[PDB]
């Protein structure tokens, strides 16, 4: 945990990490084309700081494709009676999070010619947005799980700049790397080229002396 | 039908405090790699670190040089196995 | 500036820089020996997002090396009113950043034989930081100013982090690029290479071609 | 023996269509920040400044419109000046 500091809610330390993935996901603008990138995934269990009898399940969607982009969703276990009642759910709490890796792993898999076909498209409505695995068969575009996503606090946002920043120093050292190797063989290309037409030039001037 | 475990691990640069490791992936979804280091059969707490499945390597620092270290790798791989099916090397620095 | 969110506090799109260089400092901390690092200090000055007629100053310190360092110091004009009085100061809070930024100038110019030689030392305990200039005369190491640091809020911790990354974002990119540069100039000087020990063995057969007409 | 410090060799020393980096050496004094502020020549273009710490003596300037004759500026933040004075200009067309 880089750039650690204590809010009350929910406690990143005793967190359990389920999923984290980058999965590809059709992004749906009102104002925006239709764009197929690959957005990552967090699954997160865990307590929170007032309470550790309390469960909570946390999503994020973040994605290292762009430059920042951020999206949370927060299920206590009260709240999941909720959504159980409202989108018909079967499983208990503990079972949630597995079908939803299930539905996102049936998903990345999905080839392009498959019946029923798999896929995940995110609408983004300003600073909402709404997630939704559907199933393609050959009548319709039917939705199996719909959930609400909405920004994150600013100490989310934090952690994830930190990550990201990691990442990209990393790259950056494979990148010094990279360019040692490169422009080394580009100078040996050049000391051969030229140490052969000096040869060259040398062989020439001997027949010119012989002749 | 597949291992489900974690294939090739080993270490392709090292530095005498730090250690950076790279590993092929089993053939299925791999939803997320923990990378546990420890001392060898020493009393030092093992220090488990999250790395999301995409990626094939990873980096320990904070190392002790010249201390022989056992470096494992879980995988969550699919059917939600989860600190299972591990590869373990031991390597001294 | 930056990724926009909820911003109470202090206003950083009215701000104005004033001071922001290197500098170097000596750090304490109870584990680590003494370094003398050049952190880097910015001097801002502006008002808050609640109310435009109250003035707030502001100072950075942040460390090029480890971006996980970073401290702020805010100071309000009734704050500023309370530390003239705790510290004896005689200015107004217009010229307090004018008197800071020339103990910084006197703390960079410090020559190793200076007499008296001015320095700048923080000491770090946990979260919190003090910093203080000081003055090494023949007798004692006296305190100029004293001043106290503290974590940075969320949000302003928030848009620092995305300076830096879209700064180590932006360089990586130009990297980048110039490495497709360097890689279209190995494919060149591959293929001249090539073509020069093709025409060194031509000459070469031309030469034994000639020895077997003299023989 | 103050000198109003002003930058000097101010120039751009790689340039790109849309994309240019300038250098200067460093004016005497203990610079505090350096104000770039580039714009278009003429026009309706308005100035953009940015700012870059003192201790860096160069700087990258992106965003520009290819074939067009810029008017760069380079204000320096000294003791005795003021942040948006003592400025030596330069134009380029990139």
């Amino acid at each position: 945990d880089g750039d650690p500091k204590a809010q009350t809610g929910f406690d990143l330390s005793t967190a359990t990490t389920l999923f984290w993935r980058p999965v590809p996901v059709h992004v749906k603008q009102q104002d925006r084309e239709d764009v197929l990138e690959e957005l990552t995934f967090r699954i997160l269990t865990g307590v929170a700081k007032q309470n550790h009898n309390l469960r909570i399940l946390r999503i994020h969607i973040s994605s290292d494709s762009d430059l920042f982009f951020l999206h949370t969703l927060e299920v206590s276990e009260e709240d999941f009676q909720s959504l159980k009642n409202d989108q018909g759910i079967l499983v208990d709490f503990a079972s949630f999070p597995g079908k939803i890796i299930s539905l996102l792993e049936k998903c990345i898999l999905a080839q392009p010619g498959d019946s029923p076909r798999f896929q995940a498209v995110l609408t983004i409505r300003g600073g909402e947005s709404v997630f939704k695995i559907v199933e393609i068969n050959d009548f319709k575009q039917l939705p199996h799980i719909t959930l609400a996503f909405r920004p994150g606090n600013d100490s989310v946002v934090k952690q994830f700049l930190a990550f990201r920043l990691s990442e990209v120093k990393g790259t950056c050292h494979d990148l010094s790397d990279d360019l040692s190797r490169t422009r080394d063989d580009r100078d040996s290309m050049v000391a051969q080229l030229a140490q052969c037409r000096q040869q060259l030039a040398q062989l020439r001037e001997q027949y010119d002396k012989h002749l | 039908s597949v291992s489900s475990v974690p294939t090739k691990l080993e270490v392709v640069a090292a530095t005498p405090t730090s250690l950076l490791i790279s590993w092929d992936a089993p053939a299925v979804t791999v939803y997320l790699y923990v990378i546990t280091y420890g001392e060898t059969g020493g009393n030092s707490p093992v220090q488990e670190f999250e790395v999301p499945g995409s990626k094939s390597t990873a980096t320990i620092s904070g190392l002790k040089p010249g201390v022989d270290y056992t470096i494992t790798v879980y995988a969550s791989s699919k059917h939600s196995s989860r600190y299972a099916s591990p590869i373990s090397i031991n390597y001294r620095t």
